[PDB]
C-alpha cells in the first residue's frame, strides 16, 4: 500500500546496492542470527559460521525475492505469493523473526550506503520491508 | 542484561568514538520520521511534517542529547541498569504515558544511527551486543509499566 | 484478505453478536483502559467512567465500523479507508493499540459468547481484527 | 507485581474455580490454531490437524496442566515471579529457542479462555488483576533473553 513517494526511495537504495544484493542479505541474515539466535533454529541444515558458502547462497534467494518485490512494488501479494505459503504453513515462521530480519536487513544497507540511507528513505525501506512480511505473514491474516 | 566481558569491551570502544552532539539528534529525529505516531508525545517541538524539518529541529536536537546522554548512563552502569532508569521509567510511566514498545524502536533506530556512524566497523558481533544494551535499557525503562 | 473459513467463521459470530455489538465495542473500551491505562491518553477530554454514555457513544462508532467490515471483509481496505487517514495523521495512534483493543475485543466476544467463541471462530475473530488493525495502519506502511 | 488487595482477592476466587485439569489445555490448545506457528515447537506431541484434533490431543492436555501448574505457582510467588520461573527461562531460551513475544499472546488466551468459561463473572476489574498476572508470568519467563 506504499506512498507514491516511498516507492521512488526504494528503488533508488536497492538500485546502488546493485550486484551487493546477495551479500547484504547474506550479512543481514548473519547479524539477525548473532544478534537474535532463537532464529538460528529455522535452519539446522546450515553452516551458520562467518562467511558460510550455504548463508552466502541464501542471502542470493532472500536479495533475489526482495530485487523482484522492489520491481513489482505495486502488485507485490502476487509477486511473493507462494513464499508466503512457503513461511507460514511449511516453515511456520514465528512473524516475530520477520520484524528482526527487516532491522538486520536496514542495518546492513545503514553500513554500507552511508550516502543513500537518509531519514526519509529509512522510512521508505521499513515501509518496504513490513510491506514484504505482511505478505510473507499473510497465511496468519 | 548479560553482555560478556568481550562484548562489554566492544560497545565501550565504540561508544568512546560517538559525537555526543549529534548522534541522540541523529536517533531522535529518525524515530520521529520512521514511526510517526512518535510525534504525538512532541507535539510542542515545532515542525515535524518533513524529514528535513524534523532533523534540523532545535528541539529535536536538544532532546536527542538528554536521550544520548541517559544511554552514555546505561553504558556506564550496565549491571544496574533497573536503578540507573528507576526516576526515567517512571516519568515516562506516569507523566508521558509512553507505551514500552517505543523504548526497544528507539533502541533499535539508534542501532541503525551506529551502524550509518561507523560503517564495516559496525560488524556483525558489534550490533550482537549493542542489541544486548538497547533491549536491556528498554527493559529497564520499563520496569515501573510492571 | 481473510480465508473463505475465516470470513465464513466471522460473519456467523457476527450474526450472534446481531444488536448487541455497540454494547460489547463499549465494554471493549472500557476493558481497554482499565486493563491498559496508557490508551485513556488518547481520549483525554472524554468521560472514561464506568457506563459513561461517551464511551457508549463511541462504542457504538467502533462497533458500526466493525460491522461494516464483515459485510465487506473482500474489500476491507476500501471500507475502512476513511478512518485509516484519521487514525493515522490526525490521532497518530500507536499500532500496539491496535492490538490492545482487538484482544479487549476478543475477551469481550468470549464473554458473551459462549457457544459461539469456538477456538476455530476465536482464530477467525482474531485474523479479522488483525486485518482491521492493518488496514487502519496503512498509512504507516 | 503488585495487585491492590481488591485484585488479590478477585483473582483467588477465581482461580478457586478453575479446572486445574482442563484449562491449561483449553489455552494452550486455542495458543496452537489461534497462532498455528507455535505448533513448530510442539510437532511432538502428535496429531494437530484440526482444530477438534489440537483440542482433543492428550499431550496437549498434559502439558497444559503442567503450564496451569506453572501459572498456579506464580499466581502464589508474586513478589518472586523471576525465581519462581528462573530455570523454566533457561529452558525456553536455550533449549527450546521460544519468542517471548509467544509468552504473551499465551497470557492473553489464558485470558480469553477465563472470559470464555466465566462470563460476566470475568468483569473489566478482574481482567485487568489477571493482565497484571500474565503480564508478570510473561516478564518473568522473559528474564533469561532481557
Ligand atoms: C524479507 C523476508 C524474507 C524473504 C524475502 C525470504 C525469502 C525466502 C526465499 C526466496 C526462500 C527460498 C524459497 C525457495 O527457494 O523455494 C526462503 C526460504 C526460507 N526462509 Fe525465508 N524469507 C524471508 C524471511 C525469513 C525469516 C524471517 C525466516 C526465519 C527466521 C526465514 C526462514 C526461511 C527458511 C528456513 C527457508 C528455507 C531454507 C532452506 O532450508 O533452504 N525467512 N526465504
Ligand atoms: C528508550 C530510551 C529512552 C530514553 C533513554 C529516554 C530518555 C529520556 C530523558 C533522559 C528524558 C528527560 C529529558 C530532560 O532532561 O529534559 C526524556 C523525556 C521524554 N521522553 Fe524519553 N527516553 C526514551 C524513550 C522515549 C520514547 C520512545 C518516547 C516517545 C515516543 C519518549 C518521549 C519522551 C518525552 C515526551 C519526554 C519529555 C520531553 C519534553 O517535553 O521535554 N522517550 N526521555
Ligand atoms: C477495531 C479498532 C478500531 C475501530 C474499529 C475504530 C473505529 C473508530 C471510529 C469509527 C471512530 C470515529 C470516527 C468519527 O468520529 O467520525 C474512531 C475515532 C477514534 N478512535 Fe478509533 N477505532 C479503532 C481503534 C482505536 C484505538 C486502538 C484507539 C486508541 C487507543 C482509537 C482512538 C480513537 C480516538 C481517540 C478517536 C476519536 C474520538 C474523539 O476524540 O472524538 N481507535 N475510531
Ligand atoms: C508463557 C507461559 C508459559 C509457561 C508457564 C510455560 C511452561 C512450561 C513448562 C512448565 C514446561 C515444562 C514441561 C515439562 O517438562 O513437564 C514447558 C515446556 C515447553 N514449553 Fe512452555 N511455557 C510457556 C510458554 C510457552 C510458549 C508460548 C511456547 C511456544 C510457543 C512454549 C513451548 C514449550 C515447549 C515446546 C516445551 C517443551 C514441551 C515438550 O516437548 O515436552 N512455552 N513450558
Ligand atoms: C508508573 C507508571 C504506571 O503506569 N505505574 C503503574 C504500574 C502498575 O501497573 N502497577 C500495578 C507506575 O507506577
Ligand atoms: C539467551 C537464552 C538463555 O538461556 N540465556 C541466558 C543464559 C545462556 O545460556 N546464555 C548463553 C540467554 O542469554
Amino acid at each position: 500500500v506504499l506512498s507514491p513517494a516511498d516507492k521512488t526511495n526504494v528503488k533508488a537504495a536497492w538500485g546502488k546496492v546493485g550486484a551487493h544484493a546477495g551479500e547484504y542479505g547474506a550479512e543481514a541474515l548473519e547479524r539477525m542470527f548473532l544478534s537474535f539466535p532463537t532464529t538460528k533454529t529455522y535452519f539446522p541444515h546450515f553452516d551458520l559460521s562467518h562467511g558460510s558458502a550455504q548463508v552466502k547462497g541464501h542471502g542470493k534467494k532472500v536479495a533475489d525475492a526482495l530485487t523482484n518485490a522492489v520491481a513489482h512494488v505495486d502488485d507485490m501479494p502476487n509477486a511473493l505469493s507462494a513464499l508466503s505459503d512457503l513461511h507460514a504453513h511449511k516453515l511456520r515462521v514465528d512473524p516475530v523473526n520477520f520484524k528482526l530480519l527487516s532491522h538486520c536487513l536496514l542495518v546492513t544497507l545503514a553500513a554500507h550506503l552511508p550516502a543513500e540511507f537518509t531519514p526519509a528513505v529509512h522510512a521508505s525501506l521499513d515501509k518496504f520491508l513490513a510491506s514484504v512480511s505482511t505478505v510473507l505473514t499473510s497465511k496468519y491474516r | 542484561v548479560h553482555l560478556t566481558p568481550e562484548e562489554k569491551s566492544a560497545v565501550t570502544a565504540l561508544w568512546g568514538k560517538v559525537n555526543v552532539d549529534e548522534v541522540g539528534g541523529e536517533a531522535l529525529g529518525r524515530l520521529l520520521v520512521v514511526y510517526p505516531w512518535t510525534q504525538r508525545f512532541f507535539e510542542s517541538f515545532g515542525d515535524l511534517s518533513t524529514p528535513d524539518a524534523v532533523m534540523g529541529n532545535p528541539k529535536v536536537k536538544a532532546h536527542g542529547k538528554k536521550v544520548l546522554g541517559a544511554f552514555s548512563d546505561g553504558l556506564a552502569h550496565l549491571d544496574n541498569l533497573k536503578g540507573t532508569f528507576a526516576t526515567l521509567s517512571e516519568l515516562h510511566c506516569d507523566k508521558l504515558h509512553v507505551d514500552p514498545e517505543n523504548f526497544r524502536l528507539l533502541g533499535n533506530v539508534l542501532v541503525c544511527v551506529l551502524a550509518h556512524h561507523f560503517g564495516k566497523e559496525f560488524t556483525p558481533p558489534v550490533q550482537a551486543a549493542y542489541q544486548k544494551v538497547v533491549a536491556g535499557v528498554a527493559n529497564a525503562l520499563a520496569h515501573k509499566y510492571h
